[PDB]
């Protein structure tokens, strides 16, 4: 007994093949799921719930494994998803297939390092390739973005509802631009709140010029409908709060006890008049609310909400532009809840909701999702999440790529052009990666279900002519289609990290030679 | 005759530890030299860890047998002394142990073996100084470029090294620091490194300053400051305490409001007092209250809570700030001075991988360097920084010692023969140990070649010959050379190839190896004892 | 290891050995401030700092530069506010000194300890030729005192 | 005696409030997440010695029959409601050794001086302490799905109906965490997290008392060799066995979420999805 006492170890080609095999599985289990003709998957969470979703990330984010590289592959999916959202429909399927041929030189007894060495060379040209075949686009033009978005969203079940989301995604995206960074304003998708409510229909869900609250007026006498209210964000509580120094009182005389009780009354009321002195209309706080003050604030006919979540308070603050306060005496009128086009609290059906509309030029907004069932809704927003995410990426770069595999073949021959001109042993890996690229349109064929081999050869044959690069594969006809008329258009950066991620996967798994278990720490 | 465990002696344990050591060697034999292959370990629950550096690997490897733990801890030390050679040093340890054991495995007196080994190390390093190459005459940036990319070899990032090494060398010359008044010591681990999955290392960026794995406390608070008004404050900002036991007793209710009032006003006035200085950036490892958050928003201020203690120390040394455990004065009143401020061009929190981390650009007081990591998975980044972590040290040592050693295993190539002749000097029986010492020392190129997977001996033989030739015709200025390659599988001039390593690496390596085998060799018997 | 962020090496150092804790005064017996009134707030705050300054103020007044502080784990240890002062006062400082060690300490350095402020005076202030914290192990840092005008046999 | 009764009354309120949940809100929170019950800590045993000095330790004991039986019932029932719905308590800790040393105490939690025992020298009136999960609760990136995967007890303790692991509390009353035995142990028995060696010192005066109240042969007669003093010192070494409910030694060791992700505060004990 020597080493680690029942911790398994393995080395070399068996390890190499094993990682090769598992990824082949890993990619394979999803190859059905990309494309406008994709499939859509529903999952068992371990604790009983159901998630039905086409986006691969969550699928893999909902996958438990034992082999490591799969879990290693797992994070790669979620990372690009996190950074890019979609392509997760494709990136891993690219990834394993890259590995799938990547093995093919292992029997060639070629040391992987060079094979890596070519890869880093390969990606460099690839990035250079796409930059050459990218297309900048105006960002002010809405319709192309809408076209881009549907081009971006005509892959998920909301396909039937492209018009709504495209504008829906655009509107919220546009209205989030925080210019205090000079002209380096940055949008946020955490101020892009998403609210899913069942019932109703997709058509009923809409972008709200403001915020929605799953709470109610503390007191009936406060009005449930106001045009141009003033809103207060009291970070502090509204009631008497501990004297923090383990304070103590020793009364001796009778009136003292009754005196002090008024004093807390007095202390609370004190707070009330400080509030009213700014003539506010709406009271919001993350903590509780004294009803006795709430009597006072009722007495002032000033709308009040208690115990509201902080992020919403920020978005509420970002809705009406006011700034939150924890100090009623130090409350400042520059944070008057002005920027409020309409105040209301509707009844959704068994739930009051808070309706805050028509801010002048709001920066925060929540999207109201009104559908059939939350798992349906949750599926929707994931697609929405991707939809909005790519748009900001479009707002981050105006340069666009034609997808549909068109770009893929473009590099493919381009590397082939590189390949033949780059004589040496490394040449064969170089073309092989190009050989790897061709599968994605091919995969698209199967999801359509067409004669993949013939179409692919023709497409490559089609893309042998330099005059045409937008020739790609239609989702439904399964026919060669120039993209310009087809309009499936994509952010270049989306494809960059795609290949960037893809190749990173390759090298990382390739240097592996060994497995060690049972760390026990 | 002892309970709860027996004993084994002599060859049985002798070989046993040898078997233990060789086991240790083969675990890491494949991750060394420009063609070594990095390891990975599933922990127990899937929190796996890919890495090439044995010191990590060993530290992450549970060990129960004694002698191996020596190597692992020894591996740790050289890491604490060099950082790599982890690629090599342990490999050295067992193999020299392997051959030395073999002599004793016949009859050979261990203490005799120790003594020659004692001389062998001393013999080696002396010639090491007799074969040294200095970097002072050489281009500083160039050789640092060379050794780094040499160090960058065997690592995940070796392809991009030129970018990386260039990035690295800038960092260290940006981590210049004046020592004891007579040294320009360059502090490692002072550089800030942040790992972030996502973009490629192509997009990984160095900070001409510091970067913070932190966020803005207040969403309403502003985000970017083009000014130098920067403070740090260990002193937390909450409603000030009695902080030991100090009871508050009221027999007169009439001032409790005033009591409760001032409870925060102290924090408030401290807010006001520091703000009146006009400071625009502050850190506090202590907690930060929302009352303060509100006040700073009114200031539109910039503040940080819960910052790690060391970084703000770097910040104060970087920005020229004074970290302040509190507000005070040589007079009793707690006062605050603008002179305590730290200064820098611009500070931004920026969302990389959708997470806003804070950036510091160009502290005028002391130039700073930090590096932002971009990669695919978290698995890739945390390993590559270790290489980066080791990347700094080696250059730091080169900065620490203005002298270089050519890489690619030339060392033992020269050593083996020079000792081989030197062995004949003693005339004792120890020169056999010297000979095995050299023989066992020959292991590295063999490991290289097997790691490169070709005919090793012939490469070795050629390496033997030219080095043997390097010991013929003392007109060696045009007969003394140095070098070997693996990618093309034939020897070269690593000096021309730029393949260089720091001298101290091998120096301590042999010595630490020398000590280790000495410890291991003298053992002759182990006794087991079962627990309670 | 040192407790000062900034003080690394000292020359011609004067060493003083101090026993009494440097923090808020705590009686060996149970004692407590009662808070019932207004100016209790600031005064206590200010007065304790004034308390520690004079501690620190007088200690500097001796002209010393190196502080040694033992464990006081039974009660309050050195206050950081005092450490703030010493860092402001640029004074070498050491916490966590073993009650067994001091005899060897004082035997070695020749600085009999001080357990009351008035007792603290430069006549007992030892001084050293040089003392500082070396750094080995890369970061394994060790405190060194070489050279004393009063040669201890230890 | 007072502590368990207050500990008894507190759980009943959460259990009461747990059962007063209408189905839809639990259905809604189970899917959406959010606060389900927040028991105002101002309501927590407001008349006992660990909340107000208007009480004292000498005060008449709140008359509760089947105290252990009811304590067993309400804990197990409450945990099953959490276990079945994987809910998130802000009053539970994976290792009560953390409550005294290592956790963050946040905001108003900071006055706490933990005596780790029940002695007259402690000031045992103290605030109701729970974790601050506000950052988790209002975090979109730590929404419903993430908390299920990480924060719920069964991740760290195992499923309440299928675990021997003890389940411990935040310092709810008297700054003393409770130690509840595992359901698979056969009962859900509650303990304060107090070391046996601290238990032993409660007799140190009495040991001395016997030293001056009894003759040595009489003391050696009844205590055996060594008398009480050697017994006391001997018992001190054996306190980890002889003064130790096992449940205080049956906490989980493989920790995934833990206790050090959020500070302990003074606040309302609450459960959210």
């Amino acid at each position: 007994l020597v080493l680690s006492q029942n911790t398994k170890r393995e080395s070399g080609r068996k390890v190499q093949s094993g990682n090769i095999n598992a990824a082949k599985t890993i990619a394979d289990i999803i190859r059905t799921c990309l494309g406008p003709k994709s499939m859509m998957k529903m999952l068992l969470d371990p604790m009983g719930g159901i998630v039905m979703t086409n986006d691969g990330n969550a699928i893999l984010r909902e996958i438990q494994v034992q082999h490591p590289a799969a879990k290693s592959m797992i994070e790669i999916s979620r990372t690009q998803d996190e950074e890019v959202g979609d392509g997760t429909t494709s990136v891993i399927i690219l990834a394993g297939e890259m590995l799938s041929v990547a093995e093919h030189f292992l029997e060639q007894q070629m040391h992987p390092t060079v094979v890596i060495s070519a890869y880093r060379k390969a990606l460099d040209d690839m990035i250079s390739t796409l930059k050459k075949i990218s297309i900048p686009v105006d960002i002010s033009d809405s319709d192309m973005m809408l076209n881009i978005i549907n081009s971006s969203i005509t892959t998920k079940a909301i396909s039937r509802w492209s018009s709504l989301a495209c504008n829906i995604a655009l509107d919220a995206v546009k209205m989030v631009q925080f210019e205090e960074n000079g002209r380096k304003e940055i949008d946020i998708k955490k101020y892009a709140r998403v609210e899913k409510i069942p019932g109703g229909i997709i058509e009923d869900s809409c972008v709200l010029r403001g915020v929605m609250i799953n709470k109610d007026v503390t007191h009936p006498r406060m009005r449930r409908y106001i045009k141009n209210p003033r809103i207060v964000l009291l970070d502090s509580s509204l009631e008497y709060k501990k004297g923090e120094s383990q304070t103590d009182i020793e009364i001796t005389r009778e009136e003292d006890f009754t005196r002090i009780l008024q004093m807390e009354e007095e202390y609370i009321q004190q707070l009330c008049e400080d509030i009213i002195q700014l003539k506010p209309d709406v009271v919001i706080t993350e903590k509780g609310i004294s009803d006795l003050a709430q009597h006072y604030l009722m007495r002032a006919n000033i709308t009040a909400i208690r115990r509201v979540r902080k992020t919403d308070n920020n978005r509420i603050a970002r809705a009406c532009g006011a700034r939150i306060v924890s100090r009623p005496e130090e409350l400042r009128e520059d944070d008057v809840g002005t920027g409020a086009g309409l105040l209301e609290i509707k009844k959704i059906g068994d739930e009051y909701f808070t309706f805050i509309t028509d801010c002048k030029d709001p920066k925060a907004c929540t999207i109201l999702l009104r559908g059939a069932s939350k798992e349906i809704l949750s599926e929707v927003e994931r697609n929405l999440q991707d939809a909005m995410q790519v748009c900001r990426n479009v707002l981050l770069d105006p340069q666009l790529v034609p997808g549909g595999g068109a770009s893929e073949m473009a590099v493919a021959h381009a590397l082939t052009e590189k390949s033949k001109a780059m004589t040496g042993v490394e040449q064969w890996p170089y073309r092989a990666v190009a050989q790897a690229l061709e599968v994605i349109p091919r995969t698209l064929i199967q999801n359509c279900g067409a004669s993949t081999i013939r179409l692919l050869t023709s497409l490559r044959a089609k893309h042998t002519q330099e005059n045409c690069e937008t020739w790609g594969v239609n989702g439904e006809t399964g026919t060669l289609v120039d993209m310009k008329e087809l309009g499936i258009w994509e952010p270049l950066a989306v494809k960059l990290q795609t290949y960037k991620t893809a190749v990173e996967t390759a090298v990382l798994l390739l240097r592996i030679d060994d497995i060690v278990s049972g760390h026990k720490k | 005759l002892s309970v709860f465990g027996d004993r084994s002696t002599g060859e049985t344990i002798r070989s046993q530890n040898v078997m233990a050591a060789a086991s240790i060697a083969n675990i890491v034999k494949s991750s060394l030299g420009p063609v070594g292959l990095d390891k990975m370990l599933v922990d127990d629950i899937g929190d796996v860890t890919i890495t090439n550096d044995g010191a990590t690997i060993l530290k992450l490897l549970e060990v129960e047998h004694p002698a191996a733990k020596v190597l692992c801890e020894l591996a740790d030390l050289q890491d604490k002394e060099v950082g790599d050679g982890t690629t090599s040093v342990v490999i050295i340890a067992a193999e020299l142990l392997k051959n030395a054991d073999e002599l004793v495995k016949q009859k050979i007196h261990p203490t005799s073996v120790i003594s020659g080994y004692r001389l062998a190390c001393k013999e080696a390093v002396r010639y090491i100084n007799e074969n040294l190459i200095v970097n002072t005459d050489e281009l500083g940036r160039d050789c640092l470029i060379n050794a780094a990319k040499t160090s960058m070899s065997s690592k995940i990032i070796g392809i991009n090294g030129d970018f990386f090494a260039n990035m690295v060398v800038d960092a260290v010359l940006a981590i210049k620091y004046t020592d004891i008044r007579g040294q320009p010591r360059y502090p490692v681990n002072s550089v800030n490194i942040l790992k972030a999955h996502g973009r490629s290392q192509m997009e990984s960026m160095l900070i001409s300053g510091y970067a913070l794995n932190c966020v803005v406390g207040s969403q309403g608070m502003p985000k970017r400051i083009v000014n130098a008004k920067i403070a740090c404050l260990d002193f937390s900002l909450q409603k000030t305490k009695m902080k030991l036991g100090v009871q508050v007793v009221i027999t007169d209710p009439e001032k409790l409001d005033q009591i409760r009032q001032r409870e925060s006003d102290i924090t408030k006035e401290r807010i006001q007092k520091i703000l009146a200085t006009g400071a625009n950036v502050i850190l506090t490892t202590g907690g930060i209250d929302d009352m303060c958050l509100k006040y700073f928003v009114e200031a539109g201020a910039m503040a940080v809570r819960r910052v790690l203690k060391r970084d703000l120390k770097r910040i104060a040394k970087a920005s020229g700030a004074t970290i302040l455990s509190t507000l005070a004065n040589l007079e009793g009143e707690e006062t605050f001075e603008a002179a305590m401020l730290g200064q820098a061009e611009e500070v931004v929190q920026e969302r990389i991988c959708d997470d806003e981390l804070i950036l510091i650009k160009n502290t005028k007081a002391r130039t700073s360097a930090s590096i932002i990591l971009r990669g695919a998975n978290d698995f890739m980044c945390d390993e590559m920084e270790r290489s980066l972590h080791d990347a700094l040290c080696v250059v730091k040592r080169v900065l620490e010692s203005k002298s270089v050693v050519p890489g690619g295993g030339a060392v033992e190539a020269a050593l083996s023969i020079y000792l081989e002749n030197y062995a004949t000097s003693m005339g004792s029986r120890e020169q056999l140990a010297i000979a095995e010492f050299a023989r066992s020392l020959l292991v590295i190129p063999n490991t290289l070649a097997v790691n490169a997977a070709q005919d090793s001996t012939d490469l070795v033989a050629k390496l033997r010959a030219f080095h043997n030739e390097a010991q013929v015709n003392p007109e060696r200025k045009n007969l003394k050379w140095i070098g070997l390659d693996l990618s093309n599988g034939k020897p070269r001039d690593n000096k021309q190839a730029g393949v260089f390593e720091p001298t101290i690496v091998k120096v301590k390596s042999l010595k630490f190896a020398t000590e280790a085998a000495i410890t291991i060799l003298r053992i002759d018997d182990l006794i087991k004892l079962h627990p309670e | 290891k040192v407790s000062n962020s900034g003080i690394t090496r000292v020359e011609k150092a004067k060493i003083g050995l101090i026993q009494f804790c440097l923090s808020a005064p705590k009686t060996d017996m149970d004692n407590q401030i009662v808070v019932s009134d207004y100016a209790q707030m600031d005064r206590v705050l200010r007065e304790e700092r004034a308390y520690i300054l004079n501690l620190v103020k007088q200690i500097k007044k001796t002209g010393c530069n190196v502080l040694l502080i033992q464990k006081s784990i039974l009660r309050d240890a050195l206050s950081d506010l005092a450490l703030h002062f010493l860092n402001k006062m640029k004074i070498m400082v050491i916490k966590d000194i073993e009650r067994e060690d001091i005899e060897f300490i004082c035997k070695t350095i020749g600085t009999k300890p001080v357990a009351h402020i008035d007792q603290f005076t430069a006549d007992m202030l030892g001084s050293a030729e040089l003392a500082e914290e070396v750094n080995l192990n890369g970061s394994g840092k060790l405190l060194k005192i070489t050279g004393c005008a009063s040669p201890g046999k230890t | 005696a007072h502590w368990k009764r207050g500990m008894l009354s507190f759980v009943a309120q959460m259990h009461e409030m747990m059962n007063d949940v209408s189905p839809d809100d639990l259905d809604r929170v189970r899917t959406e997440g959010g606060s389900l019950v927040e028991l105002n800590w101002l309501q927590v045993d407001p008349n006992s010695m660990f909340r107000s000095i208007h009480s004292s330790w000498t005060d008449p004991l709140q008359v509760v029959d089947d105290l252990d039986t009811k304590l067993d019932q309400y804990w197990t029932a409450l945990n099953l409601m959490i276990d079945s719905s994987d809910l998130i308590p802000n009053f539970m800790m994976r290792d009560p050794s953390h409550a005294f040393n290592g956790v963050k105490l946040g905001g108003d939690a900071r006055q706490t001086q933990f005596s780790r025992t029940f002695d007259s020298r402690s000031s045992l009136e103290w605030g109701v302490m729970v974790y601050d999960y506000s950052e988790l609760e209002h975090d979109p990136s730590k929404g419903r799905a993430y908390r299920k995967e990480l924060v719920t007890p069964a991740r760290d303790f195992g499923h309440f109906g299928l675990s021997h692991y003890s389940r411990a509390t935040t310092p709810i009353l008297g700054k003393m965490p409770a130690v509840f035995s595992g359901m698979l142990t056969g009962n859900c028995k509650m303990y304060p997290f107090i070391k046996g060696t601290a238990k032993l010192k409660t007799v140190r005066k009495l040991v001395e008392a016997v030293n001056h109240a009894w003759g040595v042969e009489k003391i050696r007669y009844a205590l055996g060799p060594g008398g009480m003093t050697g017994w006391y010192n001997r018992t001190m070494q054996q306190a980890p066995i002889v003064l130790t409910p096992a449940a205080l030694t049956m906490f989980p060791d493989t920790i995934k979420f833990g206790d050090l992700n959020y500070p302990v505060m003074i606040g309302d004990p609450m459960i959210l999805g």
